[PDB]
């Protein structure tokens, strides 16, 4: 057994972190408290559930995660939430005034004064690990601490902990649910000094993550709370390998060794299926080649593009509940027929598939329905890109006229790490090109 | 804990500042002795951002009271919650300033500053993490502007990383104390201009326009134009004193409003304005036409004359947030050539449940248009109307100035206004 | 239309099917960057104050 | 008050419907670089498909089918057709093609002189085009080793197709000539066809015997108005519609143009859209597409249709230029922005 350490940073990061770990604690019989009756082993062991969480001699399972946050708002939800007893205070980390939504302000101002304080923290959780996988950083991209602090953090980990591996959970800005205009600018920044230090990457647009919440649970105007309970499904989905007994994805290296046959291009695109509303009167149960299906319609992408316009690198697909090969098979060759499903020619024309007979946990009185089989699918699209060429494209917008430039330029950085950084996505972009297009 | 320190200075900072106390007090549940009789939690989340807690559970308003004649701070201390200031933080002079700039700036106010400055510092060392200040005051007068300037400059030097924001009644010959009011006004817009992150321009033909015309008032008071101040002042500080996500804290919403150091001028704005009819429910379409409508914007600026840089705005009370998103983006998509097309986005709208004493919702409007510089070029050639014959330059030559600082001044606005015209085309 | 590497479990199982076949910054160097950035705040704050002395 | 962009000033079909968006008073045009925008006149080369369909609370439409250049170019077209099961190999309305990359650049050299010496041996009739997208630059012959050394000669992918010696020639004249039909396709991806097509003609006599001159071989509208030296002669610009052209099958071959001619068209334009239907449908996408169509068509002395290409940026003929426009308001745009007949399309119904 390995173990692996999570890293919530900013708002963002610390909410969805929320819903991860409750979602976590349900599906493992954990209880608040962070009791586990059915872990026979009290004080040791090392099940596959013990790659997220430690034991106490008492027989508490506390989760490996940091929560990093420079304003103690939305840290102190859950020091007073429902699963308080799960963590302890060092695991909780807090400043006493935000980045204000400047990645310069996280990254270097406050960044520098509080880099060496989680590290410690951290170094903490490792010394408990007899054999650590690597991290899984979860973050904004336009929130100041979530950019910012968030590449100093990934620098500095490369750094401490040079032969383990590093995923990220990214949030896309979305306007719908974004106040702050230089969004796009942290974005940017973020990825390019975060690029060489991350295996691979889930970005999640919460444009998408909206609208499947209106549009599939008749959410008129869905909160944080419903985005990031959604979220957290697919997180879940995506760590259950590491979890739970398995072949597949068993270790955070075989996330990059079966997604990510380039370095540069690490940004997994995720569809998810079914999301069906609770409030349903009763749903009628898809089939194993309905959801398998529906991995291919945009509308359940957690980036919107068009995959049929891209090419294909790599492709799982992580099954859990009432599902067999048998099924899996049928479905898939009737979906080639019909699907424009085109690979570069370097590569295989395959599909990695992963069963869990352990059907979703539903987050009792959330917004999502129980369903006896679900889906996830991670693909390696060339398509990915029209998110960059969206971030670029107002990046230079706003960059043609140095608007609100100056504010960064006063926490101490310098003009041209803007350009720098931006011509490290163009460079991005005519990679994706490279590969996709003829 | 983010704590607000708040200054009003002079005649009309202090009037105005006092019916804003009045007005916050009363939406927080704090009666005029300090203590609380509210009924919702909401209330006292972030009550501590304005408000200090002393014993017994009572709340003292963060605010300190400057002024150089005692006239107008006696009102207020007699007035209705004059009772719930700190009595340390009433510091005031006897002279006056007799509506002149360099006598609040270089000799009165000079005498007075530093024991201001004492008071600030006392609030400053007991905040948990001071965000920034808050000025309230008038241009035209000499107090407010000369000193309060003069305050501004120093609270800087002493506070280099905090926000400076302020409240800026400018002065209109329609609405006038004195002829000198252009020279005071032009001298402060220099110092705001380099000193401050956020200035709510009010100009007061613009409010007395708004009485005359829309509140139907045959005859109005510097007490009705207060009215409008107080309610503006207490929409534009919702995002800062209840539970929001949106332009949470002072910093946050001048990184989002501020895309140039200097151009940091707003034209707030309220919604409605209904005169004494006055009890038909306003709707959210209603409330979003006459927000943007220039009738009811306080900086006497037409807006479809210049472009907005951004643009923030915040509906009060118990409403569809599903129906103020599809008015909002109505609204953008409808006169998407008054805004900027290289700043994406530059349109955001916040929700807060707890309405306004006496409205079921209302709407405050912050908008950094490029039609601001409307009102310095009035100043300007008013300023220059005057100045051109050196009139009335004896009150001030007298104090210690030179006609120098007076074309500087000139200058430097006819620049800010020469800014605010490369960023319309 | 072939299956390869199955492996199953009490858990579950996993697969993989074949349709076609194919055809850093050191310790001492982000520390520069960060007092780098440190030394121009402290001249910028420099000149506002050297501005408010003058 | 519904908003849209121009980014495509040389297109003169979207010209005419933005002057009668705005005609409508309900339209508003904007800056081209402005996203906040409800339809897109895009550019035709490079079109930021990628950026659409991304701004909260505005439906978005545009005009171009991404995609839609694997029906619209020379070598993407053929090789569509080859590969597509729909279509088959065996196609039978479109001409034996093949695809030949230039020697200094997959490439269907051998698989062309295959078929080239067994019509050579056969007796047959072997005369062939070349012709490529990045003409304005055609070569008829008869012999391979002229077809192939002329390709080499250039540097751009280029497409030999078995020329139609046998083409139904006009009279009085013995002249050539082309069919071209348009085509609409609106965001649910019903395919309507324009009651009205046009027969690009050749004003001079056909000639078997020279294939030098080009001018009596090739109907298209330029090279007839500056080589040809008969042009206007029979018709006005060498454009006959489709009235006068069904009155001359009745009077010379006793059949209509109905029976003869447009049901084959309506079958080739249907097996081709319906075939590309889930490769650039845009059913569940987060923004609409639609989008006009020219093909243009051959007919042998037999009454066979046969396929040449199809136009993803055509134009229009002058007389038609109202009525189409008009009409792609009323079905492709208004069906979407709706404003506050007797149809002059001709829906082809299918199997979504
Ligand atoms: N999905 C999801 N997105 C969130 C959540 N909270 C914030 N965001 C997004 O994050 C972006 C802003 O970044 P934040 O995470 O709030 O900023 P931060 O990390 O706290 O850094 P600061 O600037 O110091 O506050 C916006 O685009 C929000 O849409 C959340 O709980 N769930
Ligand atoms: N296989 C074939 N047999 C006979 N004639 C042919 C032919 N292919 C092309 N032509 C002739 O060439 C003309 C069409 O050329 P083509 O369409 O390949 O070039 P182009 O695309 O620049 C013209 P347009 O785009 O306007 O239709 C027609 O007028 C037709 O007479
Ligand atoms: N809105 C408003 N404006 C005022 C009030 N009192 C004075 N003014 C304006 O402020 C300017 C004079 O400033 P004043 O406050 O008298 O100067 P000071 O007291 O010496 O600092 C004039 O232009 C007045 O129109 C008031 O109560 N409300
Ligand atoms: C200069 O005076 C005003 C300016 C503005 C407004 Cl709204 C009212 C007055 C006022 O009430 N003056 C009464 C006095 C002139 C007798
Ligand atoms: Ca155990
Ligand atoms: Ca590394
Ligand atoms: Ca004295
Ligand atoms: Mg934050
Ligand atoms: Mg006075
Ligand atoms: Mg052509």
């Amino acid at each position: 057994m390995r173990e692996c350490i999570s890293i919530h940073v900013g708002q963002a990061g610390v909410q969805i972190g929320n819903a991860c770990w409750e979602l976590y604690c349900l599906e493992h019989g954990i209880q608040p408290d962070g009791q586990m009756p059915s872990d026979k082993t009290i004080g040791g062991g090392d099940d596959s559930f013990n790659t997220f969480f430690s034991e106490t001699g008492a027989g508490k399972h506390v989760p490996r995660a940091v929560f990093v946050d420079l304003e103690p708002t939305v840290i102190d939800e859950v020091r007073t939430g429902t699963y308080r007893q799960l963590f302890h205070p060092e695991q909780l980390i807090t400043g006493k005034e935000d980045a204000a939504n400047n990645y310069a302000r996280g990254h270097y101002t406050i960044g520098k004064e509080i880099i060496d304080l989680v590290l410690d923290r951290i170094r903490k959780l490792a010394d408990q690990c007899t054999g650590l996988q690597g991290f899984l950083v979860f973050h904004s991209f336009g929130g100041g601490t979530g950019s910012g602090f968030t590449s100093l953090l990934m620098e500095r980990l490369s750094v401490d902990y040079g032969k383990k591996s590093k995923l990220e959970f990214s949030i896309y800005p979305a306007p719908q649910v974004s106040t702050a205009v230089v969004e796009p600018y942290n974005s940017i920044l973020t990825t390019h000094t975060t690029l060489e230090h991350s295996d691979c990457a889930f970005m999640v647009d919460n444009e998408a993550i909206y609208d499947i919440c209106r549009r599939n649970l008749d959410i008129e105007r869905p909160t944080y709370t419903n985005l990031n309970r959604l979220i957290s499904q697919i997180v879940s989905s995506i760590t259950a390998s590491l979890r739970f007994d398995g072949a597949l994805n068993v270790d955070l290296t075989e996330f990059q060794t079966n997604l990510v046959p380039y370095p540069r291009i690490h940004f997994p695109l995720a569809t998810y299926a079914p999301v069906i509303s609770a409030e349903k009167a009763y749903h009628e149960q898809l089939s194993v080649a309905e959801i398998t299906n529906a991995c291919f319609e945009p509308a359940n992408q957690m980036v919107k593009c068009d995959p049929r316009h891209g090419k294909y690198m790599a492709c799982c697909l992580l099954y859990r509940g009432d599902v067999v090969p048998k099924d899996v098979n049928a479905a898939i060759a009737t979906i080639k027929t019909k699907r424009s499903i085109q690979f570069v020619d370097w590569c295989p024309t395959g599909f990695k598939v992963g069963i869990n007979y352990q059907p979703p946990t539903v987050v009792p009185g959330g917004d999502l329905a129980k369903v006896q089989r679900a889906v996830c699918m991670l693909s390696n699209t060339t398509a990915i890109a029209e998110a960059w060429a969206r971030l670029d494209h107002k990046f230079d917008l706003m960059y043609a006229k140095r608007a609100f430039v100056h504010w960064y330029v006063g926490e101490g950085m310098e003009e041209g790490e803007f350009s720098e950084a931006r011509e490290d996505m163009a460079a991005l972009e005519k990679d994706y090109e490279e590969v996709g297009v003829d | 804990m983010r704590e607000i320190v708040h200054i009003q200075a002079g005649q009309c900072g202090n009037q105005i500042g006092a019916k804003f106390w009045e007005v916050i007090s009363d939406e927080h549940g704090i009666d005029p002795t300090g203590s609380y009789h509210g009924d919702s939690d909401l209330q006292l989340e972030r009550i501590n951002v304005y408000y200090n807690e002393a014993t017994g559970n009572k709340y003292v308003p963060r605010a300190i009271l400057v002024d150089l004649e005692p006239g107008t701070m006696d009102s207020v201390r007699s007035g209705p919650f004059g009772q719930i200031f700190r009595p340390d933080n009433f510091v005031f002079g006897q002279s006056g300033a007799g509506n002149n700039w360099a006598k609040g700036h270089y000799t009165e106010g000079a005498e007075l500053v530093d024991s201001v400055l004492d008071v600030v510092r006392k609030e400053s060392e007991s905040c948990d993490c001071l965000q920034g200040f808050q000025l309230t005051h008038s241009l035209g007068g000499g107090t407010g502007s000369g000193m309060g300037t003069l305050l501004i400059s120093k609270i800087r030097e002493e506070y280099p990383d905090r926000i400076m924001n302020t409240f800026s009644v400018m002065p209109s010959p329609k609405v006038s104390d004195t002829v000198v009011e252009p020279y005071n006004a032009t001298l402060s817009v220099h110092q705001l201009v380099e000193n401050t992150d956020e200035t709510y321009c009010i100009d007061n033909e613009a409010l007395y326009d708004i009485c005359f015309r829309t509140l139907k008032l045959t005859t109005p008071t510097y007490g009705d134009l207060n009215h409008l101040v107080s309610a503006t002042m207490s929409g534009v500080t919702t995002c800062l004193r209840f539970p929001g996500q949106l332009n949470a804290d002072l910093r946050k919403l001048a990184v989002n409003m501020v895309p140039f150091p200097r151009l940091h001028f707003f034209m707030p704005g309220f919604a409605p304005l209904t005169s004494r009819q006055q009890y038909r429910a306003l709707t959210v379409p209603e409330l979003t036409q006459q927000m943007f409508d220039s009738k009811n914007m306080m900086a006497a600026c037409d807006p479809r004359h210049g472009r907005y840089l951004t643009v923030a705005a915040i509906f009060r009370g118990r409403m569809s947030m599903k129906e103020v998103d599809e008015q909002m983006l109505n609204v953008q998509n409808k006169n998407s050539s008054y805004f900027v097309e290289w700043i994406p986005n530059n349109v955001k709208t916040a929700v807060c449940d707890i309405p306004p004493r006496g409205l079921k919702m209302s709407a405050t409007f912050i908008g950094n248009s490029t039609a601001i510089q409307e009102l310095f070029k009035r100043i300007s050639e008013q300023f220059t109307a005057m100045f051109r014959r050196k009139a009335f330059l004896h009150w001030y030559t007298g104090e210690g100035m030179d006609e120098m600082e007076f074309t500087e001044a000139e200058s430097n606005m006819n620049d800010l206004v020469s800014e605010y015209q490369q960023y319309q085309d | 239309m072939e299956v390869i590497e199955l492996n199953k479990c009490t858990s579950g199982q996993s697969f993989e099917v074949i349709l076609k076949p194919p055809s850093d910054p050191s310790l001492e160097e982000i520390q520069k960057k960060l007092e780098a950035a440190e030394e121009r705040r402290k001249y910028q704050e420099a000149e506002l104050l050297k501005h408010l002395a003058e | 008050m519904y908003t849209f962009v121009v980014r495509d000033e040389n297109s003169s079909v979207y010209a005419e419907v933005s002057r009668l968006l705005l005609a409508t008073g309900q339209w508003k045009r904007l800056r081209k670089d402005n996203p906040r925008f409800n339809l897109m006149l895009g550019e035709r080369n490079r079109l930021p498909f990628g950026r659409l369909g991304h701004e909260p609370g505005l439906v978005q439409l545009v005009n171009y089918y991404r995609g839609a250049d694997k029906l619209c170019r020379k070598a993407s077209l053929v090789k569509l057709i080859k590969t597509s099961p729909e279509l088959s190999e065996s196609c039978t309305w479109f001409p034996e093609s093949y695809v030949i990359y230039p020697t200094n650049l997959t490439d269907e050299r051998e698989v062309f002189l295959a078929a080239y010496n067994r019509r050579r041996e056969g007796r047959e009739g072997n005369v062939w085009i070349a012709k490529s997208s990045a003409g304005a630059g055609i070569l008829i012959s008869s012999e391979a080793s002229e077809l192939l050394d002329f390709i080499d000669e250039q540097g751009q992918v280029h497409v030999i197709q078995k020329y139609l010696e046998k083409p139904l020639l006009l009279e009085p004249g013995h002249r050539k000539f082309d069919i071209r039909s348009w085509v609409l396709v609106d965001h649910l991806y019903n395919i309507y066809l324009y009651r009205e097509g046009v027969l690009r003609t050749s004003s001079e006599p056909y000639n078997s015997a020279n294939f030098q001159d080009k001018t009596c071989h090739l109907t298209n509208h330029c090279i007839q108005k500056e080589y040809s030296k008969n042009y206007g002669r029979y018709e006005e610009g060498n454009e006959m519609f489709f009235e006068e052209f069904n009155q001359y099958l009745m009077d010379a071959l006793n059949t209509t143009l109905e029976n003869s001619i447009l049901l084959q068209i309506k079958h080739i334009i249907r097996s081709c859209l319906m075939c590309i239907e889930p490769a650039i449908s845009t059913k569940h996408l987060h923004y609409q597409s639609f989008q006009l169509f020219g093909f243009d068509f051959m007919v042998d002395e037999e009454l066979k249709v046969w396929l040449i290409e199809v136009n993803g940026a055509p134009a229009c003929a002058q007389k038609l230029y109202a009525e189409l426009c008009q009409g792609i308001v009323d079905v492709a745009i208004s069906s979407v922005f709706p404003l506050a007949p007797t149809s002059i399309f001709i829906k082809l119904h299918h199997h979504h």
